[PDB]
């Protein structure tokens, strides 16, 4: 129901930002937008949760920004590690855990 | 049957078993090692086997380990919210024992529920059995669960590995109630042979006193015990084996 | 020590039911509804259904509702998934999976949050 | 704004009955209030109910206060 | 229809002998003179609220009214209590009855117990769980109405069931009419002759003579002037003035704030021009500890 | 005055002595007091 | 007499029951207590 790019690219040590739009009844009058980082046939891990809050283990370099509608994830100093697929997560109204386009991280 | 039972009732279903046509001794409830708590204030355990009370209820549920200091007059906490509420009037001796032996599983023994919701404080002795979905948000909750709508009743994970304060206890309240009816639940004391137009100690149903015995002509009816003059004090009594 | 782990791989025929089952240990199981998640080879996640191990109670997507099944037993702490009427586009991967928190959020606007803990695999595979 | 306080009217409330071997008719005295809030006779004893205010004078029976004085007659 | 409840449904408070004494007790008795509803049997049986104790009276010739069914919902989803009377055995059960579209009689169980011309006279009554069923026969020979007379009630019946009641239905043998009335808190002084039997009963809060009766503590009041109660105006509503506050406090901060200061040097903040809600407080269970010593939790709002 | 019973053949057959001790006090210190009110009045009315 | 606060309704507003009702039994016996000493002054007063 989210709308994310599909795939965008960045350089090391590079900060990135991945945006996600939704609307005015689910992302913006909630602040529960998350992301999520999944690795090629891999299980996929919380990396971002409730707006900007972070799970034990979890790196620093991933934050987390709102603004109006969109979301947007940020990935301080880009390393080789993170080529991964990055979802938007945010509730819609019903049943349940949603999502956006997926955006392909590369790096150069 | 009710200290020695095979299972317990949660606190949200807790099993009221009236006891009456029996004799009372807690005698072997005194001399036994097992039980953990024992307290009460308005009567004392020593002085039952020549008192006696008109009936009496047992309140039998499973509590954690923690929470068996709620379970008294004058507590406040969860459990005696929302799940057994006592009055501060409360009247009877409450025991406790542990059940890490019984209630216990390698998985957990989630089959005891309790009340976490409710937005209004319970009754003495009164029984929820209300599983309507607690509304905590604004808008009206139409049955589903979700935002705002939690199922009131949650459970524990009982395992042989967590401390003493999770560990599933087996509470039994006894309430004893004392009216002017008829007493049938008295202590294990054996009756003597009865004298006349003499002064003795006598002691009727838990009822003590000194004084004369004499025959009466006043008709009591049925469910007539015990009589009281403008002193409140014992003018006739009714012998429980000669009506 | 939150240890989670599934049942094997499965192959089904158009039409029939496919029963998959979920074993979790490390954690107090009635405490978590349990969400699932399923996805097909090379494509994206998608959200099935949610079940309550406490009252039983249980909420699937308006996309699958009248097709997929849940219970639970606690006494083995495990959740169980059945898929009904099974077509082609069904051969996915499917997992269960961990909320974050516990149900004593009077804000804990759980169990809606989100997922922690995600289990290995089960593949179900359907062709003719 | 100053606002003062009063707790409003209160006060006792008697009856006055001639002897039950005569009659069940009785008269409500309500000490040191108005008859605003309650055959009403205001007096400075209070509000006299079921009483009926007679002019002339009479030696005093039943006594109610200022001088005032109830009986049971035709 | 409707009637006076003259001076019936007086009953024993208690099980206590005295005789010959003017004593005072408040219970659920029944106001003199007040409004009965009456129902008839001819060419009727409802259901009616069993709010705080119910007076029944039946004027009866062939046996008509057999049994009572009492309850909340009296569809086999709790358990309700139906009493009924066939010629020969009184049956009492509070079992998961099925119950009829409309009940009557033609010509998970918990507890069974099994065993005008003429004026029943019951009283049925809920305290603690115990229902108190009192009742009393006599001779009459009238047709039109309830009778005009004193008759103290003797109880009959006491079931510790611990069930809530709040309506009930009777139950007609079907090949009478009858009153019901409503119990309120009154104090009544009740006469206790020289057979220790209720020969008469005050409900002093009738009238200012009754009042004066239950004051003096006497049947007989004497000539003169008697002060017997006082007279306050209540007030009708509750006026609440507070300051028009704009600006929620932060007490969330120092909850939430990023380090707390040691023991050594605990800190101190005034809280000063703030609304205080402490609801948040109360239902978040994150605390460990919640110890209120000088005024009580729940009244802060 | 406060006490679980009015009676105190009822109070000593039920509470331990510390507790016993207590309600007895208060049941006393009721009694005297009403018998204290009493002989004033009756100290009054013989000198009337 | 000992209680907290001496006004009834802040007593009631502020303490549960188990305890306003120790401060109010507080305050009751001391206020029947000057009551007396006050209606044992005026019937001495009444009777000069
Ligand atoms: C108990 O005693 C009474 C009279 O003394 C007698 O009628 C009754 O049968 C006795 N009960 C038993 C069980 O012996
Ligand atoms: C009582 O109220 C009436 C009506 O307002 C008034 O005329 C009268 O003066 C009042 N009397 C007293 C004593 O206040
Ligand atoms: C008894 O049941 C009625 C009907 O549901 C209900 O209105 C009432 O509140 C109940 N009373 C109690 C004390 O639970
Ligand atoms: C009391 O008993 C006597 C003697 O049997 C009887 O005559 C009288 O009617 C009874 N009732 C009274 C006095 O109210």
């Amino acid at each position: 129901a989210l709308t994310q790019p599909a795939s965008v690219s960045g350089s090391p040590g590079q900060s990135i930002t991945i945006s996600c739009t939704g609307t005015s009844s689910d992302v913006g009058s909630y602040n529960l937008v998350s992301w999520y980082q999944q690795h090629p046939g891999k299980a996929p891990k919380l990396m971002i949760y409730e707006g900007s809050k972070r799970p034990s283990g979890v790196s620093n370099r991933f934050s987390g920004s709102k603004s109006g509608n969109t979301a947007s994830l940020t990935i301080s100093g880009l390393q080789a590690e993170d080529e991964a697929d990055y979802y938007c997560c945010s509730y819609a109204g019903s049943s349940t855990l949603v999502f956006g386009g997926g955006t392909k991280l590369t790096v150069l | 049957e009710v200290f020695n039972a095979t299972r317990f009732a949660s606190v949200y279903a807790w099993n009221r078993k009236r006891i009456s046509n029996c004799v009372a001794d807690y005698s072997v409830l005194y001399n036994s090692a097992s039980f953990s708590t024992f307290k009460c204030y308005g009567v004392s355990p020593t002085k039952l086997n020549d008192l006696c009370f008109t009936n009496v209820y047992a309140d039998s549920f499973v509590i954690r380990g923690d929470e068996v200091r709620q379970i008294a007059p004058g507590q406040t906490g969860k459990i005696a919210d929302y799940n057994y509420k006592l009055p501060d009037d409360f009247t009877g001796c409450v025991i406790a024992w542990n059940s890490n032996n019984l209630d216990s599983k390698v998985g957990g023994n989630y089959n005891y529920l309790y009340r976490l919701f409710r937005k209004s404080n319970l009754k003495p002795f009164e029984r929820d059995i209300s599983t309507e979905i607690y509304q905590a948000g604004s808008t009206p909750c139409n049955g589903v669960e979700g935002f705002n709508c939690y199922f009131p009743l949650q459970s524990y994970g009982f395992q042989p590995t967590n401390g003493v304060g999770y560990q599933p206890y087996r509470v039994v309240v006894l309430s004893f109630e004392l009216l002017h009816a008829p007493a049938t639940v008295c202590g294990p004391k054996k009756s003597t042979n009865l004298v006349k137009n003499k002064c003795v100690n006598f002691n009727f149903n838990g009822l003590t006193g000194t004084g004369v015995l004499t025959e009466s002509n006043k008709k009591f009816l049925p469910f007539q015990q015990f009589g009281r003059d403008i002193a409140d004090t014992t003018d006739a009594v009714r012998d429980p084996q000669t009506l | 020590q939150v240890q989670l782990v599934q049942s094997g791989a499965e192959v089904k025929k158009p039409g029939a039911s496919v029963k998959v089952s979920c074993k979790a240990s490390g954690y107090t199981f009635t405490g978590y509804y349990m969400h699932w998640v399923r996805q097909a080879p090379g494509q994206g996640l998608e959200w099935m259904g949610w079940i309550s191990p406490v009252s039983g109670g249980t909420n699937y997507a308006q996309k699958f509702q009248g097709r997929v099944t849940m219970t639970r037993d606690t006494s083995i702490s495990t959740a169980y998934m059945e898929l009904s009427r099974l077509r082609s586009d069904d051969t996915a991967v499917y997992y269960c999976a961990r909320a974050p928190l516990f149900p004593t959020g009077v804000l804990a606007g759980d169990y809606y949050y989100y997922g922690m803990d995600v289990w290995g695999q089960g593949t179900t595979v359907t062709v003719s | 704004e100053i606002l003062d306080i009063t707790p409003c009217s209160f006060g006792g409330v008697s009856v006055i009955t001639p002897g039950t071997n005569t009659s069940n008719q009785v008269a409500v005295l309500y000490q040191d209030v108005n008859c605003t809030e309650v055959n009403v006779f205001q007096t400075r004893a209070g509000c006299l109910i079921g009483a009926e205010h007679v002019n002339n004078s009479y030696e005093c029976d039943i006594p109610i206060g200022a001088g005032i004085c109830a009986s049971y007659q035709t | 229809a409707y009637t006076n409840s003259f001076t019936r449904g007086v009953y024993y408070p208690d099980k206590v002998f005295r005789s010959s004494v003017l004593h005072s007790t408040q219970d659920l008795f029944l106001p003199f003179f007040s409004n009965v509803t009456w129902f008839h049997a001819i060419h009727d049986n409802p259901v009616l609220p069993f709010n705080d104790g119910v007076y029944f009276a039946s004027t009866e010739k062939s046996n008509i009214i057999r049994g009572w069914i009492f309850g909340t919902t009296l569809d086999s989803k709790t358990q309700s209590l139906l009493i009924v009377n066939n010629a020969t055995n009184v049956v009492i059960k509070v079992c998961e009855f099925q119950f009829c579209n409309d009940p009557f009689l033609g010509v998970n169980c918990t507890f069974e117990y099994v065993s005008f011309k003429n004026l029943r006279e019951f009283v049925f009554k809920n305290i603690d769980g115990y229902f108190k069923i009192y009742s009393k026969h006599t001779p009459i020979n009238l047709v039109r109405d309830l009778p005009q007379g004193f008759s103290a009630l003797e109880p009959l019946v006491d079931l510790p069931i611990g069930i809530n009641i709040t309506r009930f239905q009777t139950l007609l043998a079907l090949h009478a009419a009858y009153y019901v009335g409503y119990l309120q808190p009154r104090t009544f002084l009740l006469k206790y002759n020289e057979n220790g039997t209720i020969t008469d009963a005050v409900d002093c809060a009738l009238d200012p003579l009754s009042e004066t009766k239950c004051t003096l503590k006497s049947f007989t009041v004497e000539k003169g002037i008697y002060q017997t109660s006082n007279f306050r105006v209540q007030p009708t509503e509750s006026i609440v003035r507070f300051p028009n506050i704009t600006n929620l406090c932060p007490f969330g901060e120092v909850f939430n704030a990023t380090r707390f200061a040691s023991v050594y040097a605990w800190n101190r903040k005034r809280i000063s021009n703030c609304v205080a809600d402490y609801s948040v407080l109360y239902n978040s269970a994150s605390f460990s500890t919640f110890k209120c010593y000088g005024v009580s939790p729940t009244k802060l709002n | 005055f406060g006490a679980i019973s009015s009676v105190l053949n009822d109070i000593l057959s039920r509470l331990d002595p510390p507790e016993a001790e207590v309600q007895i006090d208060r049941l006393i210190t009721g009694r005297l007091q009403s018998l204290q009110t009493y002989v004033t009045q009756q100290l009054i009315r013989a000198a009337e």
